Formats: structure tokens, sequence, C-alpha cells
């Protein structure tokens, strides 16, 4: 119930990390997109970076809330879920022999690491609603690209945390009829 | 020169050919969520002919799936999947199908021949016309 949330918030962060690595170091524009996409569309010539997610792993055991309605006289309990989410950030962007200002795509998925890491982006972070963990590696690999070439598609994994919330009913009661037996 | 002309164009004179929907990509733009949202251009009829392509039923993840294929040899410049490019598409039988391979020829010929993947049901007009 959070993931189009989660992305629509991480899609902004990205953006933002992006139009940063555009004042530090240079590239000809940007992209951020979802590595799987739905309908058959294709990679982008231009220096992108790709975001997917990756697993759920429930913290801790659900924290249940009791909440009454006041008018059907009804509980409605809230469980809360603790999740981290593991998103797969990844970079693509080729390597020009003849230019000079070169950044490697290693590069532009390092700045998004440490951008991602810094405490102001985890404050501004937290008043969205969520966090961000240690990135622990970034893997720089090696491979072929649709023009016979070599490329690399550098990609680090980020751990979310944040809470979901399922809104469930139950039964309230106002009395105590006890029966007090005599051994 | 018999590589220039169009052979298929002189072939479509003795064989029959079927009329399908056509329908060219024009751009295509992030929505929310990073996902891209594919448009085209305006749709116009095309004449090509649709051969078949043994399509066998597999299974994944426990389920079975099958990939429904169509071979379109048309007189036009078809493009798929592309660098910055998405596929075109093209309607045919309340149909939708989308290339997947090149056959090319064009500039050589001015024919092609592609690989075409079913979609899923057309969208029906209010008049009852199978088209989007």
């Amino acid at each position: 119930m959070f993931d189009g949330e989660l992305i629509a918030k991480m899609v902004v962060e990205l953006n933002a990390a992006m139009t940063s690595a555009q004042e530090a170091l240079q590239f000809p524009d940007f992209e951020v997109v979802q590595k799987a996409q739905p309908t058959q569309q294709g990679t982008s010539t231009r220096p992108t970076i790709f975001f997917q997610k990756l697993f759920d792993i429930p913290r801790g055991w659900p924290a249940t809330d009791w909440h009454l309605d006041n008018t059907t006289r009804k509980y409605v309990e809230i469980t809360r879920q603790h999740v981290e989410t593991t998103f797969q950030i990844s970079s693509l962007h080729w390597q020009n022999p003849e230019i000079t200002h070169v950044v490697t795509a290693s590069d532009i998925a390092n700045y998004v690491r440490a951008y991602f890491q810094a405490r102001s982006t985890i404050e501004r972070v937290k008043e969205l609603d969520f966090l961000i963990l240690r990135v622990s590696q970034i893997s720089n690999e090696a491979f072929e690209n649709d023009n016979h070439q070599f490329e690399f598609h550098p990609s680090f994994d980020m751990v979310v945390t944040y809470n979901q919330y399922i809104r469930l009913y139950e039964n309230a009661a106002y009395s105590a009829d006890g029966v007090l037996i005599g051994v | 020169m018999i590589p220039g002309a169009n052979l298929l164009r002189m072939a479509f004179g003795v064989i029959g050919t079927q009329i399908v929907k056509y329908r060219k990509f024009e751009q295509r733009v992030k929505n929310d969520q990073a996902q891209y949202v594919s448009m085209f251009e305006e749709p116009f009829d095309l004449a090509a002919s649709v051969q078949r392509v043994r399509r066998d039923q597999y299974v994944q993840f426990n389920l079975e799936f099958q990939r429904n294929y169509v071979m379109i040899f048309a007189n036009f410049e078809m493009v798929d999947l592309d660098r910055d490019v998405a596929g075109d598409q093209f309607l045919w039988t309340g149909r939708v199908f989308q290339l997947e391979s090149q056959g090319s020829w064009f500039y050589q010929d001015g024919w092609g021949v592609c690989l075409a993947v079913d979609i899923g049901a057309a969208k029906l007009t209010d008049d009852g016309k199978p088209t989007f």
C-alpha cells in the first residue's frame, strides 16, 4: 500500500540528486527511470539512473494500537508494520573516448550514494516519512551494449525504512460482570 | 534493378493482402513513478501480409503462458524497440500487436518483415469499430 507513494517520493529525491549532479560535474541532461518498464520502451543514450524494488523485510512484530471511533462503539485496530525495502539503484552512461570531461557511470552512482548518505538529505527524507540505511558496496561491472562496445552498469542496494498501517475492526466493551465463587 | 524497385509491391499483385491499422511512435515521456508512457502518430491503414508464427505454450513460476506471434510483411518502414525509441503498433482482427524483430529491407527495397507479439483486445468504439 506504500510502494506507489514511496516510488513517487524516491523518484522526486532521485531527480533532485540528478539536478545536484548536474552542478558538480556535468552531463548532457539526465533521466531517472524504473528498470522493469511495464511496456516495451528503450534505453536512453543520455546518462540515466535506474531504480528497482528487490525485497521487503518486515522488521519487528507488528505493533497494534486501539482507536475508538466513538460513533459505532467499534475499536478500530491499527496494525503498524515496520518495513525495510531494498532498492537496487543503478546508473548508465556511455563513455566517449574523444571527450575530455569524462564522468564514468560509477561516478554518477557514487555521487548518488554520497548524496543519499549525507545528514541533510537524511533529515529531509525523514521529513518525507522514511529514512535511508548504509550503502556498503558499489559494484561497477562491464558488459556489451547494443553497439558491440563496452559499458559499465554500476549498482548498489539502498535500504529504505518506513511503516505501513492496517485498519481493522474489533468489538468494544464497557462492563465488568464478575462471579466471586468461594473455593 | 531487382534489389531496388519494390518486390513486395509486385508480389501483392498476385497474392492477397490484409489491411491493418498501423500506428507510428511519436514521443515518449515519464509520468509519475518513473515509468514511461508511449504516445504515437495518427493511425493509418496499411496493406500487409500477416503470416502466422508457431506459438507454443510454456510454463513459468508453475503457471502456464503463451506468447502470440505474427510475422508481418508490409511495404513500409517499420521500427521496433530502439535506443530512446519505443516500438510501433498495429491493430489486426481486434488485437493489438507490437513489433519485436525487424527484417529491415526498407532502404534497400522499400518493404520489411517484422515479428510482432499480441498485447490484448482492442478498444471498441461506440460504432463498433475495432480501433483505439
